[PDB]
RNA sequence: GUCAACCGAGCGUUGAUCCGAGGAUGUCCGAAUGGGGAAACCCGGCACGAGUGAUGUCGUGUCACCAGGCGCUGAAUAUAUAGGCGUCUGGGGGGAACGCGGGGAAGUGAAACAUCUCAGUACCCGUAGGAAGAGAAAACAAAAUGUGAUUCCGUGAGUAGUGGCGAGCGAAAGCGGAGGAUGGCUAAACCGUAUGCAUGUGAUACCGGGUAGGGGUUGUGUGUGCGGGGUUGUGGGACCUAUCUUUCCGGCUCUACCUGGCUGGAGGGCAGUGAGAAAAUGUUGUGGUUAGCGGAAAUGGCUUGGGAUGGCCUGCCGUAGACGGUGAGAGCCCGGUACGUGAAAACCCGACGUCUGUCUUGAUGGUGUUCCCGAGUAGCAGCGGGCCCGUGGAAUCUGCUGUGAAUCUGCCGGGACCACCCGGUAAGCCUGAAUACUUCCCAGUGACCGAUAGCGGAUUAGUACCGUGAGGGAAUGGUGAAAAGUACCCCG
RNA sequence: UGCAUCCGGUGAAGCCGCCGAGUGAUCGAGUGGUGGAGGGUGUGGGAGUGAGAAUGCAGGCAUGAGUAGCGAUUAGGCAAGUGAGAACCUUGCCCGCCGAAAGACCAAGGGUUCCUGGGCCAGGCCAGUCCGCCCAGGGUGAGUCGGGACCUAAGGCGAGGCCG
RNA sequence: CAUAUAUCCUGAGAGGUGAUGCAUAGCCGAGUGAGGCGAAUUCGGUGAUCCUAUGCUGCCGAGAAAAGCCUCUAGCGAGGAC
């Protein structure tokens, strides 16, 4: 649970930390989903969105 | 044809004749030739596709003049 | 920026009797991205699990072609990759059978 | 999201779903463009970065082709060039019609048919634009004291005419109108210039006379590129030469001095993103477009009916009785209309102030003669196209060859041609508005269709199916007010 | 459709009718059944304005007809089986056929037809518990195999280029 | 200097290993089908359209190219070769 103004406080390397973490989460979720060990499907959507936000912020900071 | 170069005297397309007509063209070409010339400025021999008319133009007008006029048209001489 | 993550290639496991007969003797089958390859998959896996792969394989699968009131549709192709972990032998826990 | 339900798991007043404008990401093919290729899939290089014990691998970029400019070199070969290497900017293809230039048929009609016509149509090519092209008189006209760029519409006119004088084709002038910009910019004579191919009065000449140092502002030539001057028809213009001579000075006229003529700045004026030079600037208008929003008045009464929006009887609103839906025809239920509102951002109009130039060192007229007024062109001859005009007595406009002139007592036209008069001043260039058109978008109208109709397509529609391929090319709408879609039992 | 008026969920149209009418094309504001929302009248206006024939078009249905055929020249059978249902499906023992093929392996080509589980209103020229049919799920693993990253022929494309 | 069965090259195959293995006849009960032990494994004939053979012989119709392999230098050359 994050938002853009919340993230814009974070510097780059912190963003990459959260980025890699979220990708690990997405991976573990896909395995759980196959296995059937998952119920809250929507976390996939949420994580996918957060990754998009993070790349977006990086590109803002690279075109600013 | 490769097309003239100093003027642009391209073809034309006639048609009929006498003795009853028949409708039927016969391109009226221009008379281009392959005369060459010499540029004393840059020390070079140039070959062109120029009609006799254009040769007339040259000899009463120069060659430098003509190549400048062709440079305008940007022909790939 | 762009960040190569190895966990975006490996998409998912495989869950089936063949796969489990392989797991009984330490061979694991995953589903990968079509434009992957064996060196890339080897590196991804022996990074992610810090475990010692020695040989990798692959396969392709042309998707099935079902029918509909509309007409003749078609599922998606894939690429299945098959890994034989070496004598290191730490099974992949996150699999969850 | 949906046909399209079902299930699961969630989010949301901290403002979700939804709508609008701008951005970001943007796999692979495709002009496709690193090389290649059976389109969407195979192989690489170079710089950097990530990664392995090293290789393999991975990520980010970039590398095609030509045209032009600039830069380095100048092969045979001497000048030097083509070419080679690097860098910078362009172009490349798609499109529904509309346009301009070029090419360019035939079936048909002629009761046959070739000339003719169908048609300079279809089609093909090359290039465009939001419109295009044409466009400022080398024009019309007829002695009227006329008109005054062009284009598109109405008429003249199915006429004068043309035509195997057969089929058939077919103007223009003139007149009324729309729109108005009766519009601008150049070359040449002549100077000042950098030059560049040449030479040497090597001197009485380069300049305002003259007082003059030099001893060449090269002395004289000749084209080139730049800047002035000059843009016309009743002819004008450059030299010449008087007159009034509508700003201050800095330096210049080779030079100190009197003048004439330049090179600078300054108030100023004019104009401006104009066709007439070109870029951005910041204010900027409730100016316009791109989401929307409010919005008047009956649970009215009796009856029918499953349901009243019906009938009958009572009221009301109305800058709103257009339309549609709602369980049966609804101004007063809903959606919305008349009407008024509304834009942080982007886009378009002008508006401005920047910014840019531009005339200002000036003009009106005089006066007698030399010079210039767009050259392989106009004209003439030979074959041809198209003009009402089919080679005819056949002008004007033109295409290829061959020949080939002058500059104002010049030249071209006024339907052969000649003399007179008239009009106009070609061979350099730009020019808006009226006009034509709709792939797409927005809002509406219909004495148009209403599922064998209407777009081929209300239904998966250019789909299925057919064909190797270009290419053809279908069929199928309706439960009811709402699924309340027959729980349960019996035969099977 | 313009205009004026009339009927209509207290049941219009449309359809099946009965009874009747008009000199005819035709008519019933004359009534019944079905059915469920628009229609009639008079005057004018305008027409995609009247079908029985085009070896006419589209759909549906008949006669032929419950007839011909049911796709080779190898040939089937008995018991048991599950099953609602068995000439054909599973197994057992017989029998018979090909045996340089009617056997085993590749290339082109096709594209899940392969295995398992379930299924039989469509299909199979009969029926069917069966099937290449239907549904879901599963399944194809290459340093050495056939190709590419290695090369070239026929031929193709073709920078520059020449012609047009 | 050379004619040798010298020397070298190429090369079907026989032989040893490969193989203390595998696998096979069969037996056992076992019943879906699981299974487990598993003997001898010599000698002759016959005979390929297959291999040496891109060989050999003969004839005329006179019989793909390039990569690859080996080699000589140009050159990169103080580090590396096996």
């Amino acid at each position: 649970g994050t938002t853009p103004g919340e993230l814009r406080e974070l510097t780059d390397d912190e963003l990459k930390d959260k980025l890699r973490e979220s990708k690990e989460e997405l991976f573990n979720l896909r395995f759980q989903m196959a296995t059937g060990q998952l119920s809250n499907n929507r976390r996939l959507r949420t994580v996918r969105q957060e990754i998009a936000r993070v790349y977006t912020v990086l590109r803002e900071r690279e075109l600013g | 044809s490769a097309h003239c170069q100093v003027t642009g005297r391209g073809p034309g397309f006639g048609n009929s004749v006498s003795h009853s007509h028949r409708r039927t063209p016969r391109r009226w070409d221009p008379n281009i030739q392959n005369k060459t010339y010499y540029l004393p400025s840059e020390g070079r021999r140039i070959r062109l596709r120029v009609s006799a008319k254009g040769i007339k133009v040259i000899d009463r007008d120069g060659i430098e003049a003509v190549v400048a006029r062709m440079r305008a048209r940007g022909e790939k001489y | 920026a762009t960040i190569t993550d190895p966990r975006d290639i490996i998409l998912a496991p495989v869950i089936s009797e063949k796969s489990y007969g392989l797991i009984e003797d330490n061979v694991y089958t995953f589903v990968v991205h079509p434009d992957s390859n064996k060196t890339q998959i080897k590196i991804a896996i022996e990074k992610i699990f810090d475990v010692k792969v020695d040989s990798v394989n692959t396969a392709n699968r042309q998707g099935k072609r079902k029918r509909t009131r509309t007409g003749f549709g078609k599922r998606k192709s894939t690429k299945r990759a098959i890994v034989k972990l070496a004598a290191g032998s730490k099974p992949i826990d996150l699999f969850g059978a």
